[PDB]
C-alpha cells in the first residue's frame, strides 16, 4: 500500500531568488559564496565581499551597490555556507 | 457509499458558499493595464475609479448632475422669435 | 440582460484584495529591501487661512510637500462691489443695500447654490423672496458690474413659466394622471393609424 | 500611481450623540467601537455596566431633550467619562467631529463650541448635521434622510450636501411612542416587571400561566424614573425581538390567521402575541385610530416624507424621491422598510423614480451618522474646514459662517 | 455655467470614501467568515 | 516559520506557529534594560491591555525576539495580537515600530477574542476573555467581532490577587509586600478555587472545617486557607467584594449578548466560550452556566465551553491562523507597508 | 485576472485608501455562466455567453 | 489534465469476501489554471499511476475511456532557475480540467495508402543497408 501509493506532502514550491547586487531575477549561483547573481559585475562584487569577509572574522561593514529609492539593506547577512574556494 | 458521496458533495457545496476568490495578485494586476476588443475590433481602455484630480485651470465646469434627472443637454437651434 | 451599473455595492458581491501569500516564494523578493521610515509629522496646509497646524502620516523623505489637496480650494468667481458702486449702479426700490449684501454673502458662502441660499435666506430681516427672483437679481448685478468694469441674458419670466407648470404637473391627481396617460396612448394609436394610412397610400 | 490624493486620517474623534444611545470612535474606522446608553445614572454613572448596579438613588436622565442637549453638566460628564474609559486619549490631542440635529439653535451651537474649545482645548473641531453625515454614509449628496430616532421622526432633505432646514418635519412619532404603547398593552394583559435587576431567579412556567420567582432583598430604589427606564429596557427588547410592522392596511382578517410567536419575560412568564403583535406599529404610518390619542391629527411616515418633499422647491424633488435614505432605530423592525416602500410608491406621484437604498439588512443604519462623520473626517479636502484653536482663540468663535 | 468649487470636489471625494468604506466592510466580513469556516473545517479534518 | 506573539498582560506568550503550545512564556515586565525580577525600576507598560509607553514595548519586542527566542524577526513573519478595543494610534505605532525597527518581512494584527474563538473551533459565540489586567466580552458572528457590542470589565487577576492579599492579611498572614505577593499569586493560581452557590458554600465552610486547606510558604511558614478560597474570585461575579461598582462577568456577558443583533443571539448563547488565565479556577464553568441560565431565558439553551487550555487558547488560535494556508494571502507584505505606511494595518483585517 | 484563468464576472477598477487599487465585483446571471465564459474570451450556456455580452471582456 | 494530488481513501475490504485492506476508489486532485477539480477515478488505474513517474506536482494527460496516464512533465512553477534540465518541466494547463479537444485532419486517400503500405514498430526496421 505504501509502495504503490507514496502519499508524500506537496513539492514545497521553491523560493524566487533575486540578485543581491542588482535586485533582478537571479540567473546564476556563485559557487564560493553560494549566493545567487545575474551579472558579471554582481559576481565580481560578491567575490570582493567574500574576500573581505574571510579576511577577518566577519566584515563589520557591508558592500553597497545599486541602491534604489528605498533604503537598500546592502546584504551582508546573506550567509554563504560554502567553505573556502578549494 | 451512496450516502458518503451525498455527504461529500454537500460538504464541498458548503465550501463553495463562503468565498470563491479574495485576492487580486498585485504582482502584475496592480500595475498592469486592462484592454478589450469588441465585436467590431475596436479598442478601449479600462477606466479605474481614481479620487478627484487637482484642477490646474478653470476647466471642469460645474455639471449639477442632480438637475440632469429631467434634462439632457441644450441644442443649438431654438424657436428664434419674441 | 446587460452589464451592471451600481454606485456603492450590490447584494452578494465581493471584491478581491492584494496578494501577500507565498512568503517562501517571495522570501528573498522582499528580504533584499527595507521600508522607508514613516513619521507622524506635523503639516501646515496653506488653505487653512490661519496659523493652525495638524499632523499626518508621511514619509520622512518628504518633510516638505506642504499639502497635496491645497490646490482644490478654488473659490467661485463672485464680484465684490463697494458701497458707492451699489449707490450709483445697483440702487433699487424693492431691494436695499443690506439685502443685496446678505444675498452676496450667502452666494459666496454656498458657492452660487441659489436653492440652499433661499433655504437659509433670512425671511425675517427681509420679506420673502423666490429663487428665480434671487437669480435674476444676482445675474443683473453681475452683468451691470461686468459692463461698468469695461454674461448671458437672464429671463425671470422663463423660471416663472417652468416651476409653476412643473409643480401643477407634479400635483397631478391619480385619476387625472391616469386620464392623461390614456390620452397619450390614444394619441399614439392615432399616430400609428396615420402611419398605416400614409404607408398604404 | 502613488495615490497621493487618496485621503488623510488626522484624529477626528467622531462623537455621534443620540437620544437612545450615544456613539463614538476614531475617524477612518468603519464601525464605532463605543456604543453605550446615553442616559446617565445621576445620583454620575454612564456605562452599560455602571448603569445596571443598584445604589442609593441613581436617577436616570437624558441630557438631550428633543434631540437638543440642555443639561450641559451631564453632557460634559458623559464626554469626559467616554474619553477617559473607552478612548483613553487626552482631550487636547485629537480633533472632534461631533454631530448635531438639523434644528440646533444658534445659541446652543455657540455654547457647544465654547464647551469644546474651553474645557477640553481640543486642537480642532467641526460640527456637522446628522442628516448630512447620514447622506455621506450612503455616498448621497441629495436625498431624504428619514430619521426615526427614539424621540422624533423627521424626513430631512439634503441638497448638494446641504440640509434644507425649511423641509424638515419633526413628527412626534418615534420609538418612545411604540414603547409607551407596548407598556400600555402589557399593563392591560399582564403586569410589567423589572429586568433581572431585581429578579433573583426564575422557574419554568407554562405558556400563559402566572410566573413564580424570588425577589431580591437589595435596595428598594424608590426612584420610579429609574424603574421606568429599567422597564423601557425590556419594552425595547420586546419591540426589537417580536414586534413586527404590518404590510397592508391592517385589516382584522389576516392577522388572526398568521403564525404565532412566543416571548419570555425577565421572570420567565411566557406569552404569545401573534394576534396583536402588529397592532402597535400602526400609528407610525396610520396615526388615525391609535387608542392612545383617538382625536389626534398626525402624519405617518409616508405622509411626513411627502410633506418634506413638497415643502421644498420642485427642482430638487426628483433627486429627493429617487434617493430616499432610511435611517434610525425604528426602521430595523421587521417589514418596516417594505411597508414604507409600498406606502411611498402608492402615494408618490407616478413618473417620478422612487428608489429605497438597500441598507436594512445590517443594523448599521443607527450608526449611519457616525459612519458618515468618519468618512467626512477621512477626506483630505475636508482637512481645511476644521475649526482650529486659532480661529476660536482669535475672538471670532463664530461657527455659523464656518460650520 | 460655473467652474467647480471646493465643495464640488469635496463631495466627489466623499462619495469615493463612502464607497471605499462600503466595500471594505464587506471585505472584512467575508474574510472573517472565510477564516472561521476554514478553521472549523481544519478542526473537523484533524479530528477525522 | 511564522511567529506568533500574544501581547497578554502579566506574562507575554511567544513561539513558532504550528506548535500545540507556546515555547516562551515570561512576565511582560521590563526594567530600565532587564526583563527579569530584581530590585530595579521595573514597570508594567501593558497593565490594562493597552500599550502605555512604546520604549518598554520595543524593549520587550527585542527581548522576546532575540533572548527568549533565537530567531531573527527580519527573516520570519510575526503574528501579533491586540485587544478587542485597541485604539487606532496604538495599532499604527505598533505596525510602524514592527516594520521599521525589526524590519520584519510581514505581519498581521488579529483580535485576541477571534484568536481564542479559532482555538475553540466555533463559528459564533461570546469570548469572555479574562487576562491578568483586563476582562472583555466580545460577541462574534461569522468571525466579525461586533465592535459595537463589545463590553469591557476593569477587573482581572491583578485585582483578585490584591483582594486575596487584603483578606489573608486581615486574617493575620504576612502578605503585604511583593516578595509575598508572588506567593499570594501562587496560592491564587494553585489554590483559591471557585465554588458555586456561595450563599450556601460559605455557610458550610463556616459550620464545618472540612473546607480548610493548608499551604506551605517558602520560609517554612504554614497557613490554612478556607472559606475565603472562593470568596476572592467571587468578586468576578460580585465586584462589590473588590470594592468597585461594576457588573460581574456573567452580567457583562448578558449585556453584551443583549446588545448583539437579534435573530442570532441564540447561537451566541449556545457558544459562550471562556478565555484567559483568570478562568482557570476549577468549577467556574458550572457557576457561569448556572448564573447565565438564571439570567438568560429558560427557553434558551445555554452551553458553556471552556477547553483546558484557557490561559494559552489565544496562542493556539494564533498558531492555527498562521499555519492556515488561506491566511497566507492576508499577510501585510513589506512593500505594502512601504508604499502605504502604517495605515495599511487597518486594511487587510478580519 | 492575470495569474488566474477564470472570469470573475462583472468588475470595475477602483483606487482605495493608501494608494491601493481594488477591484469591485457584481452578481448577475447566477454568477455561473461567466465562470464558463472563459472559453469565449480566451479564443444553451454557449450562445448565452455571446448574447448577454458583446465579448467586451478585459484582456490581461 | 492538471497538477495531480494523489490520495487513496481507505475503504473496508471487499464486502463479498473477508476483511483486510482494499481500495474501492482512487481520487486524483487535478489542479488546472482555472481551478481545482478532484476526480474519483476507477481504482484499477492505480497500476498506470505507479507505472509512470506520477508524483504530486506534475501534469498528467488523462483519457476518458482509455484511462491511460501520460505524464507531460513537472509544472514550470517548480522549475527553479538553478535546476538544469529540459523537456521535464511544462506550464500549467489553461482552461477547465475537462477538455473536449476537437481536431480535424484532412488527408487524401493516397496518404492513407502510403501510411498503410510501409511498416512501423520494431521488426529490425532500423537497418540501414538493406
Ligand atoms: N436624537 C436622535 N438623533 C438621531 N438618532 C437617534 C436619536 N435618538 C435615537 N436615535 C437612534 O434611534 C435608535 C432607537 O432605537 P430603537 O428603535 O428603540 O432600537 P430597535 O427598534 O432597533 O430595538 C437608536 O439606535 C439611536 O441610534
Ligand atoms: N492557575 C491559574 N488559574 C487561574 N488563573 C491564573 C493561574 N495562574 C495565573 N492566573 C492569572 O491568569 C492570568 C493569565 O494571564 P494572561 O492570560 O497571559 O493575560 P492576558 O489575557 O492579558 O494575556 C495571569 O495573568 C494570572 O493573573
Amino acid at each position: 500500500f505504501e509502495e504503490w501509493f507514496p502519499q508524500g506532502r506537496p513539492p514545497k514550491v521553491p523560493v524566487r531568488e533575486v540578485c543581491p547586487v542588482t535586485h533582478r531575477p537571479a540567473l546564476y549561483r556563485d559557487p564560493v559564496t553560494d549566493i545567487p547573481y545575474a551579472t558579471a559585475r554582481a559576481f565580481k562584487i560578491i567575490r570582493e565581499a567574500y574576500k573581505k569577509y574571510i579576511t577577518a572574522h566577519g566584515l563589520p561593514p557591508t558592500a553597497s551597490a545599486l541602491g534604489p529609492g528605498p533604503p537598500p539593506p546592502e546584504p551582508l547577512p546573506g550567509s554563504g555556507p560554502r567553505a573556502l574556494r578549494q | 457509499n451512496l450516502k458518503t458521496l451525498q455527504e461529500r458533495e454537500a460538504r464541498l457545496r458548503l465550501e463553495q458558499e463562503e468565498a470563491e476568490l479574495l485576492t487580486y495578485t498585485r504582482e502584475d494586476a496592480y500595475s498592469m493595464e486592462y484592454v478589450y476588443e469588441d465585436v467590431d475590433g475596436q479598442t478601449e481602455v479600462m477606466p479605474l475609479w481614481t479620487p478627484p484630480t487637482p484642477p490646474q485651470d478653470d476647466s471642469d465646469i460645474y455639471l449639477d448632475s442632480v438637475m440632469c434627472l429631467m434634462y439632457e443637454a441644450t441644442p443649438i437651434p431654438e424657436a428664434k422669435l419674441p | 440582460y446587460a452589464l451592471l451599473y451600481s454606485d456603492k455595492k450590490d447584494a452578494p458581491p465581493l471584491l478581491p484584495s492584494d496578494t501577500g501569500q507565498g512568503y517562501r516564494t517571495v522570501k528573498a523578493k522582499l528580504g533584499s529591501k527595507k521600508v522607508r521610515p514613516w513619521k507622524w509629522m506635523p503639516f501646515t496646509n496653506p488653505a487653512r487661512k490661519d496659523g493652525a497646524m495638524f499632523f499626518h502620516w508621511r514619509r520622512a523623505a518628504e518633510e516638505g510637500k506642504d499639502y497635496p489637496f491645497a490646490r482644490f480650494n478654488k473659490t467661485v468667481q463672485v464680484p465684490v462691489y463697494s458701497e458707492q458702486e451699489y449707490q450709483l449702479y445697483l440702487h433699487d426700490d424693492a431691494w436695499t443695500k443690506a439685502e443685496t449684501d446678505h444675498l452676496f454673502d450667502l452666494s459666496r458662502r454656498f458657492d452660487l447654490r441659489f436653492v440652499v441660499i433661499h433655504d437659509r435666506y433670512d425671511h425675517q430681516q427681509f420679506k420673502k423672496r423666490s429663487v428665480e427672483d434671487l437669480k435674476e437679481r444676482y445675474y443683473h448685478i453681475c452683468a451691470k458690474l461686468a459692463n461698468v468694469r469695461a454674461r448671458r441674458k437672464e429671463q425671470l419670466e422663463r423660471l416663472y413659466n417652468r416651476t409653476p407648470e412643473q409643480v401643477a404637473e407634479e400635483e397631478y391627481l391619480l385619476q387625472e394622471l391616469r386620464k392623461i396617460e390614456a390620452r397619450k396612448k390614444e394619441r399614439e394609436k392615432r399616430s400609428q393609424d396615420l402611419q398605416k394610412l400614409i404607408t398604404a397610400a | 500611481s502613488g495615490g497621493v490624493y487618496g485621503g488623510d486620517e488626522v484624529g477626528a474623534l467622531v462623537f455621534d450623540i443620540g437620544s437612545y444611545t450615544v456613539r463614538a470612535g476614531y475617524a477612518g474606522e468603519d464601525c464605532p467601537k463605543v456604543d453605550f446608553p446615553t442616559a446617565i445614572g445621576m445620583v454620575y454613572y454612564i456605562d452599560t455596566n455602571a448603569l445596571r448596579v443598584p445604589r442609593e438613588n441613581m436617577e436616570a436622565i437624558s441630557p438631550l431633550k428633543n434631540g437638543m442637549v440642555e443639561d450641559w453638566d451631564s453632557f460634559q460628564a458623559i464626554l469626559d467619562h467616554t474619553y477617559k474609559m473607552h478612548v483613553k486619549s487626552e482631550a487636547s490631542l485629537h480633533p472632534v467631529l461631533m454631530s448635531e440635529a438639523p434644528w440646533n439653535t444658534r445659541a446652543k451651537r455657540e455654547k457647544l463650541t465654547e464647551l469644546m474649545f474651553e474645557h477640553y482645548n481640543i486642537p480642532a473641531f467641526f460640527l456637522c448635521k446628522t442628516a448630512v453625515l447620514t447622506a455621506f454614509a450612503n455616498g448621497r449628496s441629495t436625498g431624504l434622510i428619514l430619521d426615526s430616532g427614539a424621540t422624533h421622526t423627521t424626513a430631512i432633505p439634503v441638497h448638494d450636501g446641504y440640509v434644507l432646514q425649511q423641509g424638515i418635519v419633526k413628527s412626534p412619532l418615534a420609538g418612545d411612542f411604540i414603547t409607551m404603547q407596548c407598556r400600555e398593552l402589557f399593563q392591560e394583559m399582564n403586569i410589567e416587571l423589572v429586568p433581572p435587576y431585581m429578579i433573583a431567579s426564575k422557574e419554568a412556567v407554562r405558556e400563559g400561566s402566572p410566573a413564580n420567582w424570588k425577589r431580591k432583598e437589595k435596595l428598594p430604589q424608590v426612584t420610579r424614573s429609574w424603574h421606568n427606564y429599567m422597564c423601557n429596557c425590556v419594552i425595547q427588547d420586546f419591540q426589537a425581538s417580536v414586534l413586527q410592522v404590518s404590510d397592508s392596511t391592517y385589516d382584522e382578517q389576516v392577522a388572526a390567521q398568521m403564525p404565532t410567536v412566543h416571548y419570555e419575560f425577565p421572570n420567565g412568564y411566557n406569552c404569545d402575541f401573534g394576534a396583536e403583535r402588529l397592532k402597535i406599529p400602526e400609528g407610525l404610518f396610520d396615526p388615525s385610530n391609535v387608542k392612545g390619542l383617538s382625536g389626534n391629527t398626525m402624519l405617518g411616515v409616508s405622509h411626513v416624507v411627502t410633506t418634506s418633499v413638497g415643502m421644498c422647491d420642485i427642482d430638487i424633488r426628483p433627486g429627493l424621491y429617487g434617493s430616499v435614505i432610511v435611517a434610525g432605530g425604528n426602521t430595523l423592525i421587521q417589514s418596516f422598510t417594505d411597508r414604507l416602500n409600498r406606502e411611498l410608491s402608492q402615494k408618490t406621484p407616478p413618473s417620478m423614480r422612487l428608489k429605497l437604498i438597500a441598507n436594512n439588512t445590517t443594523v448599521e443604519r443607527r450608526f449611519s451618522s457616525w459612519i458618515g462623520g468618519s468618512i467626512l473626517a477621512s477626506l483630505g479636502t475636508f482637512q481645511q474646514m476644521w475649526i482650529s484653536k486659532q480661529e476660536y482663540e482669535e475672538g471670532g468663535k463664530q461657527c455659523v459662517e464656518r460650520k | 455655467p460655473r467652474p467647480k468649487s471646493h465643495w464640488d470636489y469635496l463631495l466627489e471625494e466623499m462619495q469615493w470614501m463612502a464607497t471605499d468604506f462600503a466595500q471594505e466592510r464587506r471585505w472584512k466580513v467575508a474574510a472573517a467568515k472565510k477564516l472561521v469556516r476554514t478553521v472549523v473545517r481544519h478542526h473537523e479534518e484533524k479530528q477525522l | 516559520a511564522a511567529l506568533v506573539v500574544d501581547n497578554g498582560s502579566g506574562m507575554c506568550k511567544a513561539g513558532f506557529a504550528g506548535d500545540d503550545a507556546p515555547r516562551a512564556v515570561f512576565p511582560s515586565i521590563v526594567g530600565r534594560a532587564q526583563s527579569k525580577r530584581g530590585i530595579l525600576t521595573l514597570k508594567y507598560p501593558i497593565e490594562h491591555g493597552i500599550v502605555t509607553n512604546w520604549d518598554d514595548m520595543e524593549k520587550i519586542w527585542h527581548h522576546t525576539f532575540y533572548n527568549e527566542l533565537r530567531v531573527a524577526p527580519e527573516e520570519h513573519p510575526v503574528l501579533l495580537t491586540e485587544a478587542p478595543l485597541n485604539p487606532k494610534a496604538n495599532r499604527e505605532k505598533m505596525t510602524q515600530i514592527m516594520f521599521e525597527t525589526f524590519n520584519t518581512p510581514a505581519m498581521y494584527v488579529a483580535i485576541q477574542a477571534v484568536l481564542s474563538l479559532y482555538a475553540s473551533g466555533r463559528t459564533t459565540g461570546i469570548v469572555m476573555d479574562s487576562g491578568d489586567g483586563v476582562t472583555h466580552t466580545v460577541p462574534i458572528y461569522e468571525g466579525y467581532a461586533l465592535p459595537h457590542a463589545i463590553l469591557r470589565l476593569d477587573l482581572a487577576g491583578r485585582d483578585l490577587t490584591d483582594y486575596l492579599m487584603k483578606i489573608l492579611t486581615e486574617r493575620g498572614y504576612s502578605f503585604t509586600t511583593t516578595a509575598e505577593r508572588e506567593i499570594v499569586r501562587d496560592i491564587k493560581e494553585k489554590l483559591c478555587y471557585v465554588a458555586l452557590d456561595f450563599e450556601q458554600e460559605m455557610a458550610t465552610a463556616a459550620s464545618s472545617s472540612s473546607l480548610e486547606k493548608s499551604y506551605e510558604l517558602p520560609d517554612g511558614q504554614v497557613i490554612t486557607i478556607g472559606n475565603e478560597r472562593f470568596r476572592c474570585p467571587e468578586a468576578l461575579f460580585q465586584p462589590s467584594f473588590l470594592g468597585m461598582e461594576s457588573c460581574g462577568i456573567h452580567e457583562t456577558t448578558f449585556n453584551s449578548i443583549m446588545k448583539c443583533d437579534v435573530d442570532i443571539r441564540k447561537d451566541l448563547y449556545a457558544n459562550t466560550v471562556l478565555s484567559g488565565g483568570t478562568t482557570m479556577y476549577p468549577g467556574i464553568a458550572d457557576r457561569m452556566q448556572k448564573e447565565i441560565t438564571a439570567l438568560a431565558p429558560s427557553t434558551m439553551k445555554i452551553k458553556i465551553i471552556a477547553p483546558p487550555e484557557r490561559k494559552y487558547s489565544v496562542w493556539i488560535g494564533g498558531s492555527i491562523l498562521a499555519s492556515l494556508s488561506t491566511f497566507q494571502q492576508m499577510w501585510i507584505s513589506k512593500q505594502e507597508y512601504d508604499e502605504s505606511g502604517p495605515s495599511i494595518v487597518h486594511r487587510k483585517c478580519f | 485576472l492575470t495569474v488566474p484563468q477564470r472570469c470573475i464576472g462583472f468588475a470595475r477598477r477602483r483606487v482605495g485608501r493608501g494608494g491601493r487599487v481594488l477591484l469591485d465585483r457584481a452578481h448577475s446571471d447566477y454568477d455561473s455562466v461567466f465562470h464558463h465564459l472563459d472559453l469565449e474570451m480566451l479564443s444553451s450556456k454557449d450562445l448565452s455567453q455571446i448574447l448577454v455580452n458583446i465579448k467586451s471582456c478585459r484582456w490581461r | 489534465e492538471g497538477e495531480v494530488t494523489e490520495l487513496t481513501p481507505c475503504e473496508t475490504e471487499n464486502p463479498m469476501g473477508g476483511y483486510g485492506k482494499t481500495i474501492s476508489h482512487v481520487i486524483i486532485g487535478l489542479k488546472t489554471a482555472k481551478g481545482t477539480k478532484q476526480l474519483k477515478l476507477d481504482p484499477s488505474i492505480f497500476e498506470s499511476l505507479q507505472k509512470e513517474r506520477v508524483e504530486a506536482g506534475d501534469v498528467i494527460y488523462i483519457e476518458a475511456n482509455s484511462g491511460a496516464v501520460k505524464r507531460q512533465g513537472r509544472c514550470d512553477t517548480y522549475a527553479t532557475e538553478f535546476d538544469l534540465e529540459a523537456e521535464e518541466y511544462v506550464p500549467l494547463p489553461k482552461g477547465d480540467v475537462h477538455k473536449k479537444k476537437e481536431i480535424i485532419q484532412d488527408v487524401t486517400l493516397h496518404d492513407l495508402d502510403v501510411a498503410n503500405a510501409r511498416p512501423q514498430g520494431g521488426q529490425d526496421i532500423l537497418s540501414m543497408m538493406g
